């Protein structure tokens, strides 16, 4: 019962393609429940600064009434069977997913076929959701990490569609019309950019038959033959700082340019993140934490929390660290963080690499647990890689990483690079961009 | 006898609060001092709730569950 | 491949449940009947410090060794506490699960409790209580239990402010020696065989005494605490006594909860089948959120209504929800709504046991409460056995029962218990 044959024992994701070109993928388990979702390759990266809130406003409007299920009927027979309905939008993907029982598997599928295909976008509902979205952005203004990550995207991807937020600016929310939403639907809800994913108690032939019966004969043709393309986004080494001294804590994110989805170096970079790790003030480890940054943050009482991120988009991304701390510690925190990066560029040993490999293995195997994250991973995998990468392949790519190539990849993506810095709060002691840029290399090396 | 000092004998300084704007010639008995009360910890502010749509789900329905971890942030479920 | 859940009660009372599903990630929990309900008024907050003391020095493994070994193998250690029981869960891959097994058993059964470590850890007690009390419904649930019970369920999950700086090591030793005994523990494993789990059970879990201390039966008082703190939103909870765990009527109460609304099913939905949301939403033009609160403990129950509303319209929201439950109690309900509530309850249970953590929590709770493993099909069968007249009886028991109220916010328009 070793780890290798245990990862071989995971069931294979079965993928088929319909006539219109939409992918249908399923993974079967012994659970009595299931998660069935639709993943669309559409987001704020596909918007041209006149419909910047379009995908957000459509996912607000998607569950409020369709042509065959007007008004609140769709609510009534999604929750008469105890199913849960969820939707989210990133900068590159959109997901509509249902958690239900296995025996309610057909109706759920046609409910999805009722949502992404025959949505009715009523004008008074448009006004109500416009007000709802305006005050929901007002709610999101007071969450400092969302503001900091939006600032980081805006200063790292300037002049590109990757800088803008998923919600868009408030003026676009005030002036989006029904015609622009229908144009967004008819441009981006195309069959070759849709994956119907299912996980749990799902029979793949039954799912394929239901997708043939319900999801066929949709889209596949641009009506004016205006095929859109995804241009590369320029990374800009820059800094944004929003100083506001009345806030109790300060949030700072520092990132560099990532390689993208298709680059295998992400795996190595993930191990690097596992060496630095994360910390929060409620952690029980204290000073004996294996991460040197977390141990020195406990010992010197520096940060409220820190975390490392590797956000990947189509051949680009942000690889870095976010920390919240009080003002008087900020610069000192930056110093220690940069030191850890240079340690990973210069003096990475095999013990911390083995620890990071074990942490990454445990992290991905623990993340793939339950029908919802498995279906979520299937949807992202067929949208990004074009295939579902098996977990044994992930284990092989982890186990091929040693200290030498970790040093090489960390030096290629970290050493002597211009970062993107976002800061919010009492950020007076946040150092200059020149000091941070000087801290991104070592004179001793 | 229509006063709290004439009708409530021992409970005169607890039903009445007497401050001095300008101090008199005689010092008051029991001067008193504040022995350096501790500072509450500084926490990041939570998002508010200004629509019904984000308030939906905030009401508790299950017993309180607390969870701590070695390298996992502490959480509470309702 | 998870062929059978295999179950064994040892003669010292220790329960062992294991399931070899051949999963790549083994998860092992120890469930102890040593919650916050077993403290009296002399050692309040001891269970909170015991929950935070999972990474201290043990006689067999130091704190540095425990933290470094657990993070070196990539696994994790978690403590989950309710008012009734505590659970110590360790998580790892199969090839180094056993080092985590001595770590888990050393922490749970042989603490050293050095006084300088707990003196360093009481600041963590203060920080953890502040982080937990950052949001208002935690304090509402704490105040509601303190309202509802005289003893043995009204003890707080988090340490009181005066008890910080005063919990000593011998109090923790007394609590562990009186409550972490063999007849109140269940060792549950997912991804391990029964033989390894039973041999570490006989090699570790045989040195403890017996049934330990009894308890105090959790008698009911009722009342009201109103905490004026000037929030923009008023949080109110009105609860009454209900059935305990193991009573059939409690199942009916669960159905009644899903008759009234136990949470949304659509991200940004209107809650069309929620009776409380339908009754309140027709008279409110400003944001609100109303649900049914259900809490069943091994000797007691608490069923009620949770409301979050504006300060100026708390009274009409509370009165509309209470009138909706009163209308349910007078036999005004549809059988289709009872069937939908049953479907909601069954789907919620099957989604709760979907993950491995929820599955092992369910197995440990069942082994502690009843000493046996009940299959989910039997759980759904006894859910389907509930009559609608039982739901009417549960609503009538809530209506005719003595109420308990915990409120917070700007309570200038929040009604009192006699004003309902």
């Amino acid at each position: 019962a070793t780890f290798a044959q245990a990862l071989q024992s995971v069931p294979e994701t079965q993928v088929s393609i319909l006539d219109n070109g939409l992918r249908v993928a399923s993974e079967q388990s012994s659970h009595a429940t299931c998660t069935v979702g639709v993943w669309i390759d559409a987001g704020s990266r596909y918007e041209t600064e006149k419909n910047n809130g379009a995908g957000y406003f459509l996912e607000h409007l998607a569950f409020k009434g369709t042509k065959n299920r007007p008004g609140n009927a769709l609510e009534k027979e999604v929750e008469s069977i105890g199913a849960h309905l969820n939707a989210y939008s990133t900068r590159e993907h959109t997901a509509y997913l249902i958690k239900a029982l296995s025996k309610d598997l057909p109706k759920v599928v046609e409910l999805l076929a009722d949502i992404v295909q025959n949505s009715s976008l009523e004008d008074s509902q448009i006004e109500k959701e416009r007000d709802v979205i305006l005050r929901e952005m007002q709610e999101n203004d007071a969450s400092m990490q969302n503001v900091v990550f939006d600032y980081l995207h805006a200063t790292a991807f300037q002049g590109t569609p990757l800088a803008q937020a998923v919600e868009g600016p408030s003026e676009n929310v005030r002036r989006l019309s029904r015609t622009d939403l229908t144009d967004y639907l008819n441009r981006h809800y195309k069959a070759p950019r849709m994956v119907l994913a299912a996980a749990g108690g799902v029979e793949h032939q039954q799912l394929l038959d239901l997708a043939q019966k319900h999801l066929s004969s949709v889209s596949r043709v641009y009506e004016e033959d205006a095929v859109p393309g995804l241009t590369p986004c320029r990374f800009t080494g820059s800094e944004i700082r929003h100083r506001d001294d009345a806030l109790p804590l300060a949030h700072v994110a520092i990132a560099v340019e990532g390689p993208g989805w298709a680059n295998p170096d992400n795996v190595t970079l993930q191990v690097a993140n596992a060496i630095i790790g994360h910390y929060d003030c409620t952690y029980g480890g204290g000073v004996h934490l294996s991460s040197p940054l977390a141990s020195v943050a406990v010992a010197n009482k520096l940060c409220q929390s820190f975390q490392t991120f590797n956000i990947s988009y189509s051949d680009t991304g942000l690889l870095g660290a976010h920390f919240v701390c009080d003002a008087m510690s900020i610069d000192d925190m930056v110093f220690f963080l940069q030191g850890q990066w240079m340690r990973l560029c210069t003096s990475a040993t095999e013990s911390e690499v083995t620890r990071g490999k074990n942490i990454l293995r445990n992290a991905l195997v623990s993340h793939l647990d339950g029908t919802t994250p498995v279906c979520e991973d299937i949807g992202r995998s067929l949208l990004t890689y074009g295939r579902r990468i098996p977990l044994a392949e992930w284990e092989s790519r982890i186990q091929e990483v040693d200290a030498q190539m970790l040093r090489d990849i960390c030096s290629k993506y970290f050493y002597d690079q211009c970062p993107a810095v976002a800061g919010y709060g009492p950020i007076e002691q946040l150092p200059d961009y020149n000091r941070i840029r000087s801290g991104m290399f070592w004179l001793r090396f | 006898m229509l006063s709290v000092a004439a009708r409530s004998g021992p409970f005169a300084p607890v039903l009445s609060a007497t401050s001095r704007g300008v101090a008199g010639a005689l010092r008051p008995l029991l001067q008193g001092a504040v022995p350096a009360a501790s500072e509450p910890p500084v926490l990041d502010v939570k998002r508010p709730f200004l629509c019904r749509e984000s308030l939906s789900g905030q009401a508790a329905a299950r017993p309180l569950v607390a969870t701590v971890g070695l390298n996992v942030p502490a959480s509470v479920r309702f | 491949q998870p062929q059978d859940l295999e179950f064994t009660k040892l003669p010292n009372g220790l329960v062992i449940a294991s399931l070899e599903n051949y999963a790549p990630l083994s998860r092992i929990g120890l469930f102890v009947k040593a919650g916050s309900r077993y403290e009296d008024s002399n050692n309040l907050g001891t269970s909170h410090l015991l929950r935070l003391a999972s990474s201290l020095t043990t006689k067999g493994a130091s704190s540095f060794k425990i933290t470094r070994g657990i993070e070196a193998v990539g696994g994790k250690l978690s403590v989950t506490a309710t008012r009734e029981n505590m659970a110590y869960t360790v998580e790892g891959i199969r090839s180094d699960i056993e080092i985590l097994m001595e770590f888990l058993l050393n922490v749970t059964t042989a603490p050293e409790f050095r006084r300088w470590e707990v003196a360093a850890l009481r600041s963590q007690l203060k920080i953890d209580k502040a982080v937990a009390f950052q949001n208002s419904q935690t304090r509402i649930i704490e105040n509601l239990h303190d309202v509802a019970y005289k003893n043995a369920l009204a003890n707080p999950l988090y340490c009181p402010d005066y008890r910080m700086g005063k919990i000593t090591s011998e109090e923790l030793h007394y609590f562990v020696q009186n409550h972490f005994t063999s007849a109140r523990m269940a060792l549950v494993g997912l991804g391990v065989s029964h033989s390894v789990l039973k041999q570490v059970a006989e090699q570790f879990l045989n040195m403890r005494g017996g049934l330990g201390l009894a308890g105090a039966k959790a008698k009911y008082r009722g009342g009201e605490i109103r905490e004026q703190n000037g929030d923009n939103l008023v949080h109110a909870a009105i609860v009454a006594e209900s059935a305990a765990i193991g009573n059939a009527e409690a199942n009916a109460f669960s159905v009644l909860q899903h008759l009234l609304g136990a949470g949304p099913h659509i991200k940004r939905g209107n809650n069309t089948t929620s009776l409380l949301s339908q009754s309140v939403a027709k008279g409110s033009h400003q944001p609100f959120d109303v649900s049914a609160f259900n809490a069943s403990y091994s000797d007691s129950g608490l069923f009620g209504i949770y409301t979050i509303s504006q300060a100026a319209a708390a009274g009409e929201v509370i009165n509309a929800a209470y009138n909706q439950v009163k209308a349910v109690a007078q036999g005004n309900l549809s059988s289709a709504d009872v069937q939908a509530a049953k479907n909601k309850l069954k789907a919620g249970y099957l989604m709760s046991v979907e993950t491995s953590e929820g599955f092992l929590s369910e197995i440990g709770s069942q082994a502690l409460a009843a000493g046996s493993y009940m299959p989910p099909s039997t759980v759904l069968q006894q859910i389907d056995s509930v009559a609608d007249a039982d739901v009417v009886k549960a609503a009538k028991k809530f209506v005719s029962g003595k109420k308990s109220m915990a409120a917070s916010g700007n309570l200038g328009h929040t009604p009192f218990l006699d004003e309902l």
